RNA sequence: CACCAUGUUCAA
RNA sequence: GCGGGGUGGAGCAGCCUGGAGCUCGUCGGGCUCAUAACCCGAAGAUCGUCGGUUCAAAUCCGGCCCCCGCAACCA
RNA sequence: GCGCGGAUAGCUCAGUCGGUAGAGCAGGGGAUUGAAAAUCCCCGUGUCCUUGGUUCGAUUCCGAGUCCGCGCACCA
RNA sequence: UUCGCAAGAGUGAAACUUAAAGAAAUUGACGGAAUGGCACCACAAGACGUGGAGCGUGCGGUUUAAUUUGACCAACACGGGGAACUUUACCAGAUCCGGACAGGAUGAGAUUGACAGAUUGAGUGUUCUUUCUCGAUUCCCUGAAUGGUGGUGCAUGGCCGCUUAUGGUCGGUGGAGUGAUUUGUUUGGUUGAUUCCGUCAACGGACGAGAUCCAAGCUGCCCAGUAGAAUUCAGAAUUGCCCAUAGGAUAGCGCAUUCGGUCGAAUUCUUCUCUGCGGGAUUCCUUUGUAAUUGCACAAGGUGAAAUUUUGGGCAACAGCAGGUCUGUGAUGCUCCUCAAUGUUCUGGGCGACACGCGCACUACAAUGUCAGUGAGAACAAGAAAAACGAUCGAACCUACUUGAUCAAAAGAGUGGGGAAACCCCGGAAUCACAUAGACCCACUUGGGACCGAGGAUUGCAAUUAUUGGUCGCGCAACGAGGAAUGUCUCGUAGGCGCAGCUCAUCAAACUGUGCCGAUUACGUCCCU
RNA sequence: GGGCGGCAUAUCUGUUACACGACAACGCAGGUGUCCUAAGGCGAGCUCAGUGGGAACAGAAAUCUCACGUAGAACACAAG
RNA sequence: CGGGUAAACGGCGGGAGUAACUAUGACUCUCUUAAGGUAGCCAAAUGCCUCGUCUUCCAAUUAGAGACGCGCAUGAAUGGA
């Protein structure tokens, strides 16, 4: 039939797919804590994002905020 | 390939259309008449195996069946009877072949 | 002592 | 004006109602290293065309279209 | 001078006189080759000659033709 | 121009064209030239087929998005090539970088990965919206590099096939030629044999042949609790008068036979079996044979298990082929593609597609048969798993027994055994046999199963283009012995008949072996090749 | 004109032909020299060519059946 | 009936395909005779078409000559050249 491993050269009917590239979010635990301060002049910060609860899943680490759902990265566990 | 010289697609074409049936009968075959045998006994069939069928010398299913123009089957089931009542005698049995031969005096 | 014609061009 | 002929792809019988034959060609398979020759098989017909007769038309009777002949003399 | 027959793809030649464009060769690209010839496969073709009646329309039916073939034109 | 009746004879150029034309010898190759041998990939005498039918399979064509491709005696059940996915190289599409490293622009936010909705064939973060996670591993671009069943086997290595199954090949020194070259290596007989004897401008060697090696047959030592046998005790079975629904032929004329579950003991042994080294066979023996006029040998018979390479294989020189393979490899030079890739994965399809032609098989066309019973009976062989997973074994692999079964097959289950002379296994293969008093009775028929319909089970992640069994239907599909042509074969052979291994999750009309039943013909020839 | 051709030289039907009979041409369209022992003679039964509805293989067309059917068939051969 | 005899009288074919540009047809097929026209010669005092086609001769050529040959219908003692 045709020639052994010749270039197709075959038109693209679907736009092409670019490339997926990580969008960086400037300073992101500034936005995961709340700074209050107390009387004493003392700061106290608490996080603003839930913890992800299953121990193996990032002890410590925090977990997303849609409007829709609550997931995080690691656990990859969802809730609506 | 023995790739044919100035032979075409329309020449192809046109000789595998006209490459099927026509040639075969490569025997002469020579067909035969049919054998009408019959299959049970009449009145005048039976009374000759009970009497002419005795007094051959050599008996046998295949030989009774051209005689009486009847099957082997019954040929053989009449034969075996006529050995019941002795009135002839087996002198070669095996499963597929038997041999009888009429009684002295 | 029947009949027995032929083999595209260069180069291994 | 007179006489003859169109039949498988080519050439030609049959043209003596009821049918299409011969040689070559084509196709398939053999032989051969291969082709030809040779061997074994096969297919292929509006019998020029339009009508009429006949139970039935290559085949008989008329028209047409071509092809080929013979005549076209005395002034 | 007259009558008849032809002007269809780049060339040649088919085409139910009224729906037909069949091809071969010449070209472009592949198969085969060690490279070629040759062979095979796939692609570009076209009314002729000019007016009318246009069958619903014309190489195909008429008129003119060109442009080429083929015949034939006192009398004694 | 001269001569001739003519035919011609004598004399005799040029233009132009061309790198050789010629001569004699040498080595090959060839001959419808001669001589002597050999081979059933040759014939003769034959056997059994193939060519005709159906079907499996390979090849070509046609078709197709693709129907990947090599090969055309020495291609065509060949590439171990029996492709559902993979393989897979082809087609329609979607991912990944498996672009190392070096130099620059970003950068502790370089990057990696993603639930939900939709993009999509994909509850595919491929991409997108939205954010979280990761962390200096990576991304961006320039060179480069890597990978490829990409090309080229006419660039190669290695291996294989073939020339080429026959007896062939090559130095050294000496002789002969100016030389290629020749002699040795030659003729005569013999042999499968450049195998020997003899002769000799050759003498000494080397390789191939032979020898060696592996399996068969006969046999020695060894040997068994992974092979067996014979006795002796016990325990059980038959036990004599018996004449078939017609019942022939075929051994028996101190102690009668059986009983691998009677899972009984004891003793003895190596007749069968296992096998590492041996033995044995070589023209050994004999012809008032052939030949001998030395010899080398040959033919019949003998001895013998075996009587002429004992039989069957393996190996096999030197010269080659533009033979096959770049689709075996991390074998490879050059060249091609290289981030919407000719790399690599994933989904689906294809390799199977059918007016046809061809190679090789399978099944047949029936009575020397088909069915349904019953009997006796081989050999070669294969059997399970990790640095994984569960608690050093245990599960994959093969089986036997039981059950399913208070009712089809194929199944499905449970138990036990086997690492394989231990279980399968006393290996109940099919040809075969049966005096089976069985059915059919010459017909496309109870021959022949192609083709097709419906149910069900199993293998697999997936069965549609039926994967494969089993059940009932179809059988009114050809086929009644095959034209011209053509293959293989000399004795445990052909032909027939199964079995195992191999491919293998499932699937042999294949190949590689194995045993079973077992002939006709020839003991030649150079007519064909 | 004659020759070549044909035959209009013997003869039949239709038309020319002019509604009695008769009527020419090398006027038009065709025939004749044969054929039949039944294709002659007679008697009796029947109805034809075609259509339409229906009936296995069977279809445009094979044979059966029922209707309609003034001749649209046949009467050896041309025609009336 | 059977032989001989043409320097006896005389006679001496047709259709189709085919060469790597295209013509053409050495070549082939087929039907056919008693034999299928040979060597020669030619639009010849023999060629219809025809005043054939080319060359030459002229200012101009239905004429003349030389060529060609599918030759209505040339041709060998009906003697050919
Ligand atoms: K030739
Ligand atoms: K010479
Ligand atoms: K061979
Ligand atoms: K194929
Ligand atoms: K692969
Ligand atoms: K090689
Ligand atoms: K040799
Ligand atoms: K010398
Ligand atoms: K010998
Ligand atoms: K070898
Ligand atoms: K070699
Ligand atoms: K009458
Ligand atoms: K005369
Ligand atoms: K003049
Ligand atoms: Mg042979
Ligand atoms: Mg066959
Ligand atoms: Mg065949
Ligand atoms: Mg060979
Ligand atoms: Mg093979
Ligand atoms: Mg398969
Ligand atoms: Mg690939
Ligand atoms: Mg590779
Ligand atoms: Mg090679
Ligand atoms: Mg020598
Ligand atoms: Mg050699
Ligand atoms: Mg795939
Ligand atoms: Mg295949
Ligand atoms: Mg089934
Ligand atoms: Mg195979
Ligand atoms: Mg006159
Ligand atoms: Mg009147
Ligand atoms: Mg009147
Ligand atoms: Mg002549
Ligand atoms: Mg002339
Ligand atoms: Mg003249
Ligand atoms: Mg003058
Ligand atoms: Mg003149
Ligand atoms: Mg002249
Ligand atoms: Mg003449
Ligand atoms: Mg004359
Ligand atoms: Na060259
Ligand atoms: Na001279
Ligand atoms: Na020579
Ligand atoms: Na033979
Ligand atoms: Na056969
Ligand atoms: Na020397
Ligand atoms: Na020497
Ligand atoms: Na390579
Ligand atoms: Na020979
Ligand atoms: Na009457």
């Amino acid at each position: 039939g045709g020639k052994g491993k010749k270039k197709k050269k075959r038109i693209f009917t679907k736009p092409k797919k670019p490339t997926h590239r990580h969008k960086l979010e400037k300073m992101r635990a500034l936005k995961y804590f709340k700074v209050t301060e107390n009387d004493d002049g003392s700061y106290k910060v608490e996080r603003t994002r839930q913890d992800c609860p299953h121990p193996q899943c990032g002890a410590g680490v925090y977990m997303a905020q849609h409007k829709d759902r609550q997931y995080c990265g690691k656990c990859h566990l969802t809730y609506k | 390939p023995p790739k044919a010289g100035q032979t075409k697609k329309a020449k192809m074409e046109a000789a595998n259309k006209g490459a099927k049936k026509t040639t075969k009968k490569w025997s002469k075959g020579q067909s035969r008449e049919a054998l009408q045998n019959a299959v049970m006994f009449d009145k005048e069939t039976y009374d000759k195996l009970r009497s002419e069928v005795p007094k051959y010398k050599l008996i046998t299913p295949s030989i009774i069946s051209d005689r009486l123009k009847i099957a082997v089957s019954i040929a053989a089931a009449g034969l075996k009877q006529l050995c019941r009542e002795k009135l002839i005698r087996l002198v070669s049995c095996s499963s597929k072949t038997r041999v009888y031969t009429r009684i002295v005096q």
